[PDB]
């Protein structure tokens, strides 16, 4: 199998720095880009970073909320990522995840660090095992369209993540057969054709803009009956 | 685009 194990995280002062680790294993780590990823109660999911290959000169973007504060890097050699953290603020405290692959199918557990466009989703969806239930995922910019690379993400609980969906419409390895993506008139879609118990959780989606992610609100879905 | 490798 696929995993991501961080580590790094814990109490920091204002003013302080701090580095995250992810290694991977299971998957050639050295021909995929990848991205740090934070959640707060506050913020929701937020994208921090992504580094591209060795081919593009290790090419690195950021979130403008932590530009010239964070360095994402990789050390291919070790299967490595790491997030070198300075500047804190108690806006940066949340549960920082490790995240890549068509383009968020393998999320590590997650390492938490305590300094001390919008896209819209349903808040919520009520459903029952065996229906047909479709969740959506808005830009404010106009439609979201194939250059928007929907992904749909399911947490969990214990901040379990797991990458469904990717590029609009690919069903990442190994993921149930009932899990499909599209676009559905001006939005990108996420539909469970015969919605499962398990299947209770809350779903995120992600947009991408010629640079940078933003992710939804969440979705909760509730699987009665 | 983002990352499209499969």
């Amino acid at each position: 199998q696929v995993q991501l194990q961080e580590s790094g995280g814990g109490l920091v002062q204002p003013g302080g720095s701090m580095k995250l680790s992810c290694v991977a294993s299971g998957f050639t780590f050295s021909n995929y880009w990848m991205n740090w990823v934070r959640q707060s109660p506050e913020k929701g999911l937020e994208w921090v970073a992504e580094i591209r290959l060795k081919s593009n000169n290790y090419a690195t973007h950021y979130a403008e909320s932590v530009k010239g504060r964070f360095t994402i890097s990789r050390d291919d050699s070790k299967s490595s990522v790491y997030l070198q953290m300075n500047n804190l603020r108690a806006e940066d405290t949340g549960i920082y995840y490790c995240t890549g692959v068509g383009q968020f199918a393998y999320w590590g557990q997650g390492t938490t660090v305590t300094v001390s466009i919008v896209v819209t989703q349903e808040s919520a969806l009520t459903t029952s095992p065996g229906e047909t239930v479709t969740l959506t995922c808005r830009s404010s910019t106009g439609a979201v369209t194939t250059s928007n690379y929907a992904n749909w993400v399911q947490e969990k609980p214990d901040h379990l993540f797991t990458g469904l969906i990717g590029g609009t419409n690919n069903r990442a390895p190994g993921v149930p057969a009932r899990f499909s993506g599209s676009l559905i008139g001006d939005k990108a879609a996420l539909t469970i054709t015969g919605a499962q118990t398990e299947d209770e959780a809350i779903y995120f989606c992600a947009l991408w803009y010629s640079n940078h992610w933003v992710f939804g609100g969440g979705t909760k879905l509730t699987v009665l009956g | 685009a983002p990352d499209t490798r499969p």
